[PDB]
């Protein structure tokens, strides 16, 4: 259930984190 | 945002709290990057973490990560984040997510994923027909709902 979504919450936050 | 929002962010925060203690530390983040093909220093580690570390207690709590998640970005930026998003699940760079990369990344993050599962995740969201996700296509599933 939403399990690519929450991949992809997780990959972003690591993208927010580095800029 | 709301509760399913909510609920939603707590599954993706789960990803990097490997341990379910309720806080993210630079060792969790760095298991995470490696897991992704990243190879972060520890003091960029810290300094990732300091980003929104507003009670100085060296660790990112759900409600830091949360914060940082709705977060209401410009189009441009919003855009280029989305974009950073797909090079990390396209693995070999060639401007497509086949089912091989998708299932290696999210059970690399610690996401259990099956053949089919990825199979059909695929299928509803190749648009082309072309067996593969390239960028529009994987902004449509991002976005979807
Ligand atoms: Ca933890
Ligand atoms: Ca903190
Ligand atoms: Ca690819
Ligand atoms: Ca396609």
């Amino acid at each position: 259930r939403r399990k690519w979504q929450k991949t992809g919450h997780a990959v972003r936050a690591i993208g927010r984190l580095s800029s | 945002l709301t509760d399913e929002q909510i609920a939603e962010f707590k599954e993706a925060f789960s990803l990097f709290d490997k341990d379910g203690d309720g806080t993210i530390t630079t060792k969790e983040l760095g298991t995470v990057m490696r897991s992704l093909g990243q190879n972060p220093t520890e003091a960029e580690l810290q300094d990732m973490i300091n980003e929104v570390d507003a009670d100085g207690n060296g660790t990112i709590d759900f409600p830091e990560f949360l914060n940082l998640m709705a977060r209401k970005m410009k189009d441009t930026d919003s855009e280029e984040e989305l974009k950073e998003a797909f090079r990390v699940f396209d693995k070999d760079g060639n401007g497509f997510i086949s089912a091989a990369e998708l299932r290696h990344v999210m059970t690399n993050l610690g996401e259990k994923l099956t053949d089919e599962e990825v199979d059909e995740m695929i299928r509803e969201a190749d648009v082309d027909g072309d067996g593969q996700v390239n960028y529009e296509e994987f902004v449509q599933v991002m976005m979807a709902k």
